[PDB]
């Protein structure tokens, strides 16, 4: 009993998209976060994803083409046009996420205000003291996630965030590890993005699903002798 | 998982019933399948093993039908209808449920033939064997039944079983009989120290034993 | 404790050189600081986790390792390098320091 | 169904040795291949399992990273590789094909090879002496080899004259050494009035004896 | 559908928890074959490459080649309260690279056809080493053993064959270059040696050319490629 994914059949030898769904030989198919997208069709060039005015997965199988649509982008209108051919007919099928302004539950630490991305906080570390070290805190406690939690730093990062993360602090006089995000929230599905702007460096993970138990951690960020640090927690329960 | 297959050797005659046994240390049923992970198989003498069964019952291509085997659970049982002159090998049962697949000890099919006496035969050592430094005694026992047969040395009298070489022959294909050859290793020195060589044997044929022997 | 090993101990090069140390630990550790002293003063913040590099310190300079592995590496070594170089650990009390790799020079 | 393994030759202990597979009649390349061998107690143990693709290996405890299986789709062919050999490992080792009925990793064998000898021994190969047995209404007579190694060694009577009424014996470890001995009993007409011969043959170390039998 | 395999462990080759031997699953994917699993991984990551993980399904495409023979990806399955494995590694068969290794250690795991040892041409010069093609059908590996940078992206991106007239040569995306579709890619790294490849299977519509460039200190080569048909 699946759903979700969308099956293309246009050949011989589940929501079922078939010949009449298209219009002019076009099918404008609307793909959602973390939805699979299937068509079974001989290719013209044996290849699609391109720009038409970004493909995370795509699976290229023999007559039979897998497509799982991303979870982060910022494209308004990022396409791609699989041109396939059955019986003596070229159709050619446009997949395009929705649009929607996903919010990144981080702080933007750059000054650069003219960005790709959108931050929940934010703290210009170019005003801080020098050999300072200040808190950005950020939190989270809804009973499903669907959240991007990232940071943008306009100098190094510590550690590489965020495939590796800070323990958080301890009150007692212990110390604080670099671990595996992986380990440290104990979930599988972690995706992980990266970009840059200018000097800007952004990297950020993805959260989907209910987490074991509450758990927090920290990020470090210096620039010349200026320094911050972000500190997360996402709730179980 | 271990594999055992009582008994060891098996008298049988021809046509008779016959079973063999295979009991496994383990179950071996995989109870969705309801298929038991075991196989039988035949080792003619002087050949490579040949596959009869896999499964619980079922027989491959090529297989006879009198050969009927079955079991469930830990115990299996290999049942022939009527034994034929061909199919007297070692059978063997293994088990392929989980690695490693572990063979069983193989129960040997004889022929149950009318109990026979053994013609006895010694020989001293050659003279060119004598001429190396030694000198050793061959006492032949051939073409008798059953199997179990007791062979005894007598240097003058006196019972020395050291450094004795006693071996066994299969079932002959004309007369289905066995033969064992008993070796006597002496020196040339100890062996010229006595007279008379004696050779008896101790079957179930008769109470008093076969005697054999030579005077030099 | 953990034991950090630091191999060489004395670390004699020509300058252009590049050249590396070796910070080994007795157990696994998550990273290694790295500290500059020079005779007639205390230690300066050289290397801060693993491999960022403290403010001023330049380019040539780089840090590696993991585990029970950690390094420190200078691409074209510089007159003004020769010191002692310390690494220290703190995954698990107490926090413990290493032997000490002295930058030599040669002429 | 081809399938024909060689390379058995004495081996030293601690040593290695590679055995092959010839594979015919029969797509290799579907098949999945496995090695039993045979000690002289005429026990079957498992030695190893190849997948089809040479890609999943089996080995039991026993020779785990002493041995090593290897196949050649390409030219057909099943390799066995035996290090850091043992007395144990002294069998006859068999080349067969698992079954590809019930697609699993673990079954029975649909065929068996013809068979190849080990024989993980320190020895020296040396020749045998063979020896003279002469001494009713059957004169018995016997032929002696003691002395020898490795196995085999091969006899006949008469160049194969007479075949009937003949026992050998198989051969003894005494003292390091194999030793056998064959009896061969005719009517008492037909001796001391015929030659009889003794026809023996080592080939480990090419001797041929063709000792008469002289009372 | 011909060339699935299909594992069903939740409520075109079906394989259920028969196959399995002692709860393991050793998968043998062919070059050109596909798997999709249908069951709840347990930490609902898996493969300790290209794969995709949808809900309680994945697929895994089989990888074109194969550095060791223990190499793979391990799936682990809970269904009804029990536990299988399923390991998963591609047939092992050992291509051959059809490309230059510039490079001097001989215990490299990848086997190249032609070999040019950088170290030993003079400084300041720019020595090439030509590998051509000329098949059919194709199924083959293309790649370098650089022992230091490499020009450019190689082979996301290559470089245009040189020009007889005076025009210059530019750097292009491969794909558009020798104009085919799945361009399977693989990188690897030994020591400091830098072995980037690409594969290539089925025919090619016009007989092309490309170069990519590798330097190392003041030594420098290329390798010039050449492949036809039609
Ligand atoms: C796993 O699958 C096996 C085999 O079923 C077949 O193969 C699979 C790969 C799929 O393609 C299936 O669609 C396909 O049917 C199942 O084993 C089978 O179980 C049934 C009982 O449930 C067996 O029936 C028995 O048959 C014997 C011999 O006639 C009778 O004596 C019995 O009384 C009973 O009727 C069937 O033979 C058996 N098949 C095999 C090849 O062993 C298995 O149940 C299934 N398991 C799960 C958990 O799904
Ligand atoms: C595609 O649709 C046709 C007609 O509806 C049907 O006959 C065929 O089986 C379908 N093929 C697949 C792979 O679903
Ligand atoms: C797949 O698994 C479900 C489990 O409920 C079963 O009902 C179904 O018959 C299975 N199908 C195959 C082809 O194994
Ligand atoms: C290759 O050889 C070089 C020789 O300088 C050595 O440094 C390197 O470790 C070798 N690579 C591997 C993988 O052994």
């Amino acid at each position: 009993y699946p759903h979700n994914i969308l099956f293309t059949n246009l050949t011989n030898d589940p929501k079922t998209y078939n010949e009449s769904n298209f219009v002019s030989n076009v099918l404008e198919v609307e793909l959602n976060d973390g939805e699979l997208f299937v068509l079974a069709c001989e290719l013209i060039n044996k290849k699609c994803f391109q720009e038409g005015k970004k493909s995370n997965k795509i699976i290229y199988h023999k007559n039979l083409t897998i497509f799982k649509a991303p979870f982060y982008v910022t494209s308004k209108d990022v396409n791609t046009e699989c041109t396939c051919k059955f019986k003596n007919n070229n159709y050619k099928i446009v997949l395009k996420p929705k649009y929607e302004k996903k919010v990144i539950h981080g702080c933007n630490f750059s000054s650069n205000v003219s960005s790709k991305h959108t931050f929940t906080d934010s703290l210009d570390i170019s005003l801080v003291d020098d050999s300072a070290h200040i808190s950005c805190n950020v939190h989270l406690s809804e009973p499903k996630y669907n959240h991007l939690v990232g940071l943008n730093c306009p100098g190094d990062i510590i550690p590489d965030c965020f495939f590796q993360v800070y323990q958080p602090e301890s009150e007692e006089l212990e110390p604080s590890n670099i671990v595996y995000l992986d380990s440290q929230i104990n979930i599988g599905d972690i995706e992980y993005y990266e970009d840059a702007e200018g000097d800007d460096k952004i990297k950020l993970f993805g959260i989907v699903g209910s987490i074991p138990k509450t758990t927090s951690f920290t990020c470090i960020c210096k620039k010349d002798k200026k320094s911050a640090y972000m500190t997360v927690t996402i709730d179980s329960a | 998982i271990v594999m055992s297959q009582s008994p060891s050797s098996l008298a049988v005659s021809v046509g008779e019933k016959v079973t063999m046994s295979c009991k496994s240390s383990q179950s071996l049923f995989y109870s969705s399948n309801q298929k038991n992970y075991l196989a039988w198989y035949q080792q003619k003498p002087g050949q490579s093993p040949k596959l009869l069964i896999y499964w619980a019952s079922t027989r491959e291509s090529g297989v006879p039908d009198r050969f009927t085997g079955s079991g469930s659970g830990t115990d299996f049982t290999l049942t022939i209808s009527s034994v034929k002159a061909e199919d007297l090998a070692v059978y063997y049962c293994q088990q392929y449920y989980s690695y490693p697949p572990t063979f069983g000890g193989g129960t040997k099919l004889e022929i149950k033939r009318a109990d026979a006496a053994p013609t006895v035969s010694i020989f001293p050592p050659s003279s060119e064997q004598l001429t190396s430094g030694g000198a050793s005694v061959v006492c032949f026992l051939n073409n008798f039944y059953p199997k179990d047969i007791n062979v005894k040395w007598k240097i003058d009298g006196s019972e020395r079983q050291n450094g004795v070489l006693n071996s066994w022959t299969d079932q002959d294909s004309k007369d289905s009989t066995y033969s064992m050859s008993s070796t006597l290793t002496l020196t040339k020195d100890e062996y010229e120290r006595h007279n008379s060589y004696t050779c008896e044997a101790t079957h179930k044929t008769s109470t008093s034993p076969i005697v054999k022997s030579f005077n030099r | 404790q953990i034991v950090l090993s630091q191999s060489p101990a004395i670390l004699s090069a020509s300058p252009g050189e590049k050249v590396t140390m070796t910070c080994r630990a007795s157990s696994s550790v998550t990273y290694i600081h790295w500290y500059q002293q020079k005779p007639g003063s205390s230690p300066k913040p050289w290397i801060q986790a693993t491999s960022s590099l403290a403010s001023g310190v330049p380019a040539r300079f780089s840090g590696s390792g993991s585990g029970t592995s950690y390094s420190l590496s200078i691409s074209r070594v510089e007159a003004e390098d020769a010191a002692t170089y310390y690494c220290q650990q703190w995954s698990s009390n107490p926090l413990t320091f290493g032997a000490g790799t002295k930058l030599e020079l040669k002429r | 169904v081809m399938l024909v393994e060689s390379g058995g030759d004495l081996v030293k202990p601690g040593g290695s040795l590679k055995v092959s597979c010839a594979a015919s009649g029969f797509t290799f390349s579907n098949y999945a291949m496995s090695w039993v061998r045979q000690t002289p107690e005429k026990r079957l143990e498992w030695v190893a399992t190849i997948s089809s693709g040479a890609s999943y290996t089996h080995y039991p405890d026993s020779v785990k990273g002493r041995f090593t299986i290897s196949r050649d789709n390409a030219k057909n062919t099943l390799y066995l590789q035996m290090s850091s050999l043992r007395s144990e490992d002294t069998a006859m080792y068999y080349c067969g094909r698992q079954v590809n009925r019930h697609d699993r990793a673990l079954d029975a064998m649909d065929y068996w090879g013809q068979g190849t000898s080990v024989t993980v021994s320190p020895a020296k190969t040396t020749p045998p002496s063979v020896y003279p047995l002469a001494p009713n209404s059957m004169v018995t007579l016997g032929c002696l080899v003691k002395g020898y190694f490795p196995e085999p060694v091969t006899v006949t009577w008469n160049s194969g004259s007479l075949s009937s009424g003949v026992h050998t014996f198989p051969a003894v470890l005494q003292s390091d050494l194999y030793t056998l001995s064959s009896s061969v009993t005719v009517p008492s007409s037909t001796w001391p009035s015929e030659t009889v011969t003794c026809n023996v043959a080592h080939p480990a170390s090419s001797t041929k004896v063709d000792k008469k039998i002289v009372p």
